[PDB]
């Protein structure tokens, strides 16, 4: 059988683990749980042909940066993942994510993921990133973004109602296997 | 086409000890690396 190892990345608090067990049982997580380190394997069906996709779940805490890299040998594609509704999030593509990345794997795919797309018109949400001189990140920004570290690839969704998530995994599923 | 994800799996679930400051439920390849 076809297998693809795909390695999940980005800053804490920004929805990785809702993301990819949210597509993989189709549950929202109730609680808040920081991750030390997940595996997770699923099967996917592609052109009649199936596929195992191994999803390797990373912490964003900083106090875990030493144990993230054993994941990245033999990775297939990576999702950097930021939330529309944090800029910090955001600015850490660039500041942090892809170069960490890059510097492991070289040559292998990334895939830029913005999550929390159900909150970028949450009217309050809105409302507190303003009172702190902010705004949550639009399309054209994501795509800006993707498009400086060379993804192949810029996609939003939302864990939550599953808007554009199978999309992420099927454009990754696409993005190893053609 | 892409189909619909199945047969779920959580096969690796890692964790970290304060008091002996070491992590556990370690991928197996990992525990000569850390
Ligand atoms: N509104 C909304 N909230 C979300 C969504 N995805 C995750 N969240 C919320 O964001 C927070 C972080 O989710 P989590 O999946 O744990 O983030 P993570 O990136 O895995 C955090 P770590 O890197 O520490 O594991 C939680 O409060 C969760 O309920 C989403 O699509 N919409
Ligand atoms: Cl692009
Ligand atoms: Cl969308
Ligand atoms: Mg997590």
């Amino acid at each position: 059988m076809q297998a693809i190892k795909c390695v999940v990345v980005g800053d804490g608090a920004v929805g990785k683990t809702c993301l990819l067990i949210s597509y993989t049982t189709n549950a929202f997580p109730g609680e808040y749980i920081p991750t030390v380190f997940d595996n997770y394997s699923a099967n996917v069906m592609v052109d009649g042909k199936p596929v195992n996709l191994g999803l390797w779940d990373t912490a964003g805490q900083e106090d875990y940066d030493r144990l993230r890299p054993l994941s990245y040998p033999q990775t297939d594609v990576f999702l950097i993942c930021f939330s529309l509704v944090s800029p910090a999030s955001f600015e850490n593509v660039r500041a942090k994510w892809y170069p960490e990345v890059r510097h492991h794997c070289p040559h292998t795919p990334i895939l830029l993921v913005g999550t929390k797309l159900d909150l970028r018109d949450d009217k309050d949400t809105i409302e507190r990133l303003r009172d702190k001189k902010l705004a949550p990140i639009t399309y054209p920004q994501g795509l800006a973004m993707a498009r400086e570290i060379g993804s192949v690839k810029y996609l939003e969704c939302s864990a939550l109602t599953q808007r554009g998530l199978k999309t992420v995994f099927d454009e990754a599923i696409r993005a190893v296997l053609g | 086409e892409i189909s619909a994800p199945s047969n779920f799996e959580h096969r690796v679930h890692t964790g970290f000890d304060q008091h002996e400051q070491k992590f556990t439920g370690l991928p197996r390849q990992w525990q000569s690396l850390i």
